[PDB]
Parts: C-alpha cells; structure tokens; sequence
C-alpha cells in the first residue's frame, strides 16, 4: 500500500513535535490533595511533620470519593497511565506543593533511605515516631508562605539498585517519603489547611523495560 | 566499567563446561476437555523453578545432582541470561495454539493477577506454538533485575527474576471421533548464556526450602 | 556512651556505604606461647548459628601463626549483590532486622613460666576503596549532655 | 601420545578454580603416654580418606559439600598428583620425631603388615618432622597406579591408590614436671596438582558406602 506523507509528529501543521511519551510526562498533574485539621494533628507540635508523602512515579492508589471529584471521573492522570506500561524507572521527580491557609514557614524534607511501606499518605499525628519532626542533615527546603504559597522542589534518585520499581505493591523499591511540616507555633485555623501536591518527571528520568499495559477503564462510563 | 563489576570485588567464576547446554526441565500435558481461552499450562517463577526442578524425598531442592547446577551449590550470588525453548508434539488431526511470554519480576506487581489474561501476554516478549508446524519456539530472556546479582539460597526466596507463562491462545480442538487424542505433550528446554557466580562459600552453609507456588 | 571508631562515626552521617574493611589484631602474648588461628569471612550469611571450623575452612581464610607478628591486618573485601549498603543504625529497616554483607570469624586451629592469658585487641578501619553515599540524619549524637527524656 | 589418552576418548575436564588449593583434612593428637617406636598416628588409604573426609549422619561420604570435591561427584574416572603437608605444633620443652611415607597400592601386598615397621618406612619416599624446627614438611606423591585412571565411586572401593603412614621415629618425650604437655597436635594438608576427570555422568547414578579401615 502507499504511505501517508509525514508532518514530523505535528511540526508541519501545528508548531511542535509530539514523538515521545516522556515529554507528556513532564507536564505537571495532581499527585495528592487533602485537608489536615487541628485535632487530626499532634499535641506538642513546634517543629513537626504534617504529611508523610510516599513518592511513586505511578502515583498513589487513587481513592475515588464524593468530596473531591477529580479522582472519581478523571481517574488518575496521564502519568500513572504511562507508568503502568513500564517495569522499571531510573530518575527523580519534580513536585509543586501548594499549602493553603498557613502563614509562617513550611519545611519539606526528603528521606531517600526509607522503605516503601504504605500506598497512602500518612496525616499528622499518625506519622511515625521518627519522621514526626524535622531531621538533621536531610535535604530540606523551608519557604515562608507569606512571600509565596508555592514550593517547587526536585527530589533526586538516591537509592542503591540498578532500578526503582514501578507498579509496586528491605523493600527499597523507590525514592522514599517526602515530609511536609510547619516550623513554629501557628494558629491552625478552623477548616484546617489544604495541601495540593503536583508532580512530574525530571529531566534525568527514564522508563525502562516495556511490558504490557494492564487492563484499563474508560472515563466515559463513570456516570 | 559495567555495573555488575560495581557490586562484587571478587571476579566471577565462569564454568562453561558444566553450564550452557540445553536442559530438559518439565513436560506438561494439556487436555481437549479443559482447554479454553486463557488456560494456564505453565505459571512458574523463573529461573527458580528450573534450577530447583530436582527435589528431595522431603522435598528440598538439591543443586548437587545435576552437573548444570553444580555452581549454584557453592556460590551465593549469580547472574545469567536465559533461553526457554518450548516443544509441542505434532499431531496432524488437531489444532490449537500456545502463547509463551515472560514477565520480569511479575510476582510483585500490584496488578499481577490482571496481567495473566492472554490479551495482556501479547504485549510482553512472547512466542507462539502450533501443533502442526511451529512446533519449537525459543524465547529469550536477558538478565533484567533490580540488583546486579540474584541470590542462590534462602535467608526470602532465591532466584525469582520473573514469571514464565504458557497459555492457550486458540483452544486445543479435536475432530469428533475416537482416533483423535485427548491431550498432547509440551516440553520446556532451558539454557544459560552468560553465567557469572560470585561469593563462593561452602555447601551446607545456607539452606533451601520447599518452594512456594504462584497463586 | 560508645567509643566508636573513626569509620563508625563517619558512617553514621551517610545513607549508604561500600568497600573493604581492614581489621588489625594485636596479640598480648610473648614468643613462648604458640597457637594457630583461622580467620575467615563468609560473604552472604548474617548470623553465626550455622558456621563451624570445617564450614569456615572453605571460605577465603588466612591461617595466622600467632607468633609471626603481634599486629596482624586482615582485609575482608566487599562482595555483595548490590552496589551500596544501608546502615544498620539509621534507616531503613527495623534495627535488628539487618543483614550485614558478610561475617568474620576467628577459630582456634599452657605454660607455667609465662602468663596464661593472651589478650587480643581488635582495631577496625576502612579499606582503601571505601566510599559513603548520601547525607542522612546522623545515627549518633555528642555525649556533651547525655541526658534524655523518654516518653 | 601418552597412555592416559589411550584409555579415554573423551577429553579431560579440568576445573582448576575449584581444585588445586591446600585443603585441611585431619588433625591428630599423639600422647606422651602411648608414644613408642613405631606407633601409628595415621594409617589411611590415600587419597580415598582425604576425598571422603566429609561424612553423613548415616556415614556415607558426600562429595557435594566441599567445592574441592565437586568434580568427584559428577565423574567416574579421575587421575591426579598429590602433595601432603604435615604440620606439628612447636612446643619447645619436649622432643620427638615423626616419619611420614607413602606406599603405592600398599594395602594389597602379601607382606603389607611387615612393611609398617618404621625401619621399612625409611626406604619409601618419606619426610621427617620435629617439634622444634622442621615443623612443616611436604611429601610429594605423583600418580602411580596399575591403570591410567582411578574410579570415583563404588561398583569395590574407589580412589585407593596407596597408604599414607605417619609414625613415631623418636618417641614423644617430655620433661618430668607439670608444665609439660600430655600431647601435641599434628595437621595434614593435601592438594591436587594435575586433576583430570573423565566419564562425566550425573550424580545419584552411582553410590558411595561407609568406608572401610586398614587393619
């Protein structure tokens, strides 16, 4: 048969190329979002952790529920879908943590030597005894929330294997917990605080051995 | 400068005289009467099930008895490329198809049980086997694992690099008469391509255990 | 309060590690005594329950004559399945759920003018090819103030 | 054109990585109180007793456990030169002498029991060991046998090429006081120089048996 003349993956009609799934995975998408109320948090709380957020390239295990419907009807973004087709990865993440309703300082620490214990995030008090406060000498980043309410951080791949496991369930499979916390005495307002975490792939990231995609569901029959 | 050399200072022990030949492993028999779409003939942790294919009376695998698995007895770390040949025996009056694919470290994915369906097996590296021609078909499985070396004995579960599947792509179908068979025979030959063993110890310094099966 | 070696303190400040470790033994005998010692190391076993003088005589071992010097240096290399090893007293896993990447053992094989008791003092330093990886929460702290407040 | 090549068409399997190093074998302890002229400390069929030095709970030797005897498990014919080192541990306040000699296929001579006397041992290839200096002494035993290859397993009595002797040339003599010892320790190290194995089979195809002792 005859072949259809090329447009260079779209550079001829639109202005740009679209030849890599790695490039679509570099556009941020919602990683996790939730609220933390004052009682839900810890009692003697002066330099303490607020969320312990396990870092997976394939995203968290989405709980679809009524009070935030981005997960019910959109399911998970383009990044969990592209990730399910591959077995391993070797890179870091890029995050954007937008923590609302808090006015002082928000330290963010990365614990690269921690096992991948949970598939959900741990809120407030329940955070384990040894991640409950800011540690020393871990890569951290403090941002005053009055100056800017958006934290842009890149988590590196600090982990000893040839790969990190995608599609997971020592157990050193990935790039361990990220920790978000307040830096001083604060008034935790009524209606708590909202944290939104967006993530994407970093420039030194990869997807490696392509097995098949798992069976999918269609968005169009969610209602 | 390759990353297997960045895990072990001791050089590798390579005995090609007693490895690197086609070894027989299992033969499996599939029926006309329970051959449907997506029937699992072979679902094994590979190469764990091949290397531990020889069992005791109390059912602990012993590396000692096959001259091919003689280095698996005296080392603790090992790395090697594999090839699985599948032979089915040609009966002319039947027809059916087999699909054999390998899933790197399959057993620990959260969606493992969903990836057994033979539709999903046509996306991983696979081969197809008829009963007419296309009797033999050889797969190829390079070493791809989280760490540059696999453990050879317990303390859990040594030598589990993946999962090998053999499923019914087109059901085993027969003529309606008595000279037709009720089953066929499917034989799986293995061999190792780049076998590097390291961490040479004694035997009886580590143990094996009765091996566990995939669900 | 622990008098950790220089190698231990530096490795409480990092997340991974790899490379050979040197042991230096010092024997408090005097040439009258004699004995033999089998120092061997076994690369993949983490608990001493299973090893004995005939199982450990099949690993990489040197037989030390107990009179050729007082100071004997024995280097156990780095033989593992992985390229970096986590520390035992920081993260990751559960303290005593740990597996070192080898065991070192010292096996055997009485005058009245000489002291009965021979004392051995072991010294430990990192080998020439030893490296540390990621900065992490120090597993240790200064004993400047050894007070503490249990929950 | 040498006569080992005139017995076996298959070439020889030589694994020097797992043979050809000093292996420990036995340690024996001789007393002041029963050390006379011509006392036999070691009287073994060699190299049968060295290679079968590892025994079961039911007392059948297993080649599988020592990485040195791994080829003796999977072949049936073998040929190799040996060297026996003897170490005695230097105690200064005693004196005595050991004579170690090897008798090629000694056990089947009609006059075997007459050749044990240490006067006769000074005529076969031998070495002398003191307790002061001359602690270590290495014998050398080239392969000399009726047939160019030795059998490795039963069906009688594999690997019996000779007899190794260790006897008391000058009795173990002590000072008359309590700081003196009652015994010493004598350790026998072996190694193989030109190890050629042939007739590679499985394991479990031939058996070993509980070994018999010389009278």
């Amino acid at each position: 048969t005859p072949l259809l003349p090329t447009t260079n993956d779209g550079r001829v009609t639109f202005g740009e190329a679209f030849n890599d799934l790695k490039d679509l995975a570099r556009r941020y998408q919602l990683y996790w979002e939730g609220t933390i109320l004052e009682g839900n948090l810890r009692a003697i709380r002066r330099n303490s952790a607020l969320v312990q957020l396990p870092l997976y390239p394939h995203g968290l295990r989405i709980q679809p529920d009524v009070n935030n419907p981005i997960w019910n009807i959109m399911r998970d973004g383009h990044i969990p879908v592209i990730s399910s087709g591959f077995r391993y990865f070797r890179g870091g993440l890029r995050l954007r943590i937008v923590v609302e309703g808090l006015n002082s300082c928000v330290w963010v620490q990365h614990h690269p030597d921690r096992p991948s214990i949970f598939s959900r995030p741990i809120i407030g008090r329940y955070i384990a005894a040894k991640d409950a406060y800011r540690n020393h000498a871990y890569a951290a980043y403090v941002q005053n929330m009055s100056v800017n309410r958006t934290i842009e951080v890149e988590v590196p791949f600090y982990q000893p294997g040839l790969y990190g496991m995608l599609n997971a369930s020592l157990r050193f499979t990935g790039l361990g917990d990220l920790l978000i916390g307040i830096e001083g005495e604060q008034p935790i307002p009524k209606e708590g605080i909202e944290i939104s975490v967006y993530y994407s792939i970093a420039d030194d990231f990869s997807f490696n051995i392509f097995c098949g995609f798992p069976p999918m569901v269609y968005c169009d029959e969610t209602y | 400068p390759t990353w297997d050399r960045l895990a072990s200072s001791e050089v590798s022990d390579e005995y090609p005289m007693l490895t690197d030949r086609w070894l027989f492993w299992k033969s499996v028999k599939w029926e006309v009467n329970d051959s449907a779409f997506g029937k699992m003939l072979v679902q094994e942790k590979f190469p764990q099930s091949w290397v531990q294919m020889d069992v005791n009376v109390n059912n602990i695998p012993r590396y000692t008895n096959i001259p091919n698995f003689i280095p698996f007895n005296i080392h603790q770390y090992m790395r090697a490329d594999f090839e699985v040949k599948i032979y089915v025996n040609p009966n002319d009056f039947v027809s059916g198809w087999l699909i054999m694919a390998f899933l790197y470290q399959g057993s620990e994915m959260f969606d493992y049980k969903l990836r057994r369906n033979p539709a999903a097996l046509m996306q991983m590296p696979h081969v197809l086997v008829n009963v007419g021609a296309a009797n033999e078909a050889t797969l190829k499985i390079p070493y791809r694992y989280v760490r540059p070396f696999m453990r050879c004995k317990d303390i859990t579960e040594p030598l589990n690099m993946g999962v090998l599947f053999v499923e019914v792509l087109i059901p085993f179908r027969t003529s309606a008469a008595s000279s037709a068979p009720k089953s066929l025979d499917v034989s799986l030959f293995v061999k190792m391509t780049n076998a590097k063993f390291t961490g040479m110890v004694d035997g009886s310094i580590a143990l094996l255990s009765k091996p566990i099966a995939l669900p | 309060q622990y008098y950790l070696p220089p190698i231990s303190v530096v490795s409480s400040l990092y997340a991974y590690t790899r490379g050979s470790i040197k042991y230096k033994f010092l024997f408090g005998n005097n040439p009258r005594h004699n004995a033999r010692l089998l120092v061997a190391y076994i690369p993949g076993i983490s608990s001493d329950n299973r090893l004995t003088l005939e199982r450990a005589r099949n690993s990489a071992h040197v037989v030390f004559s107990l009179n050729e010097v007082s100071e004997f240096v024995f280097t156990v290399p780095y033989i593992t399945d992985t390229m970096w090893w986590p520390r035992k007293y920081g993260g990751p896993q559960a303290a005593g759920e740990f597996v070192a990447p080898s065991y070192i053992c010292m096996f055997i094989l009485a005058m009245e003018s000489v002291p009965s008791i021979v004392t051995i003092v072991p010294m430990i330093a990192a080998g020439d090819d030893f490296e540390v990886a990621v900065p992490a929460q120090p597993a240790v702290g200064l004993s400047r103030n050894i007070d503490v407040i249990y929950p």
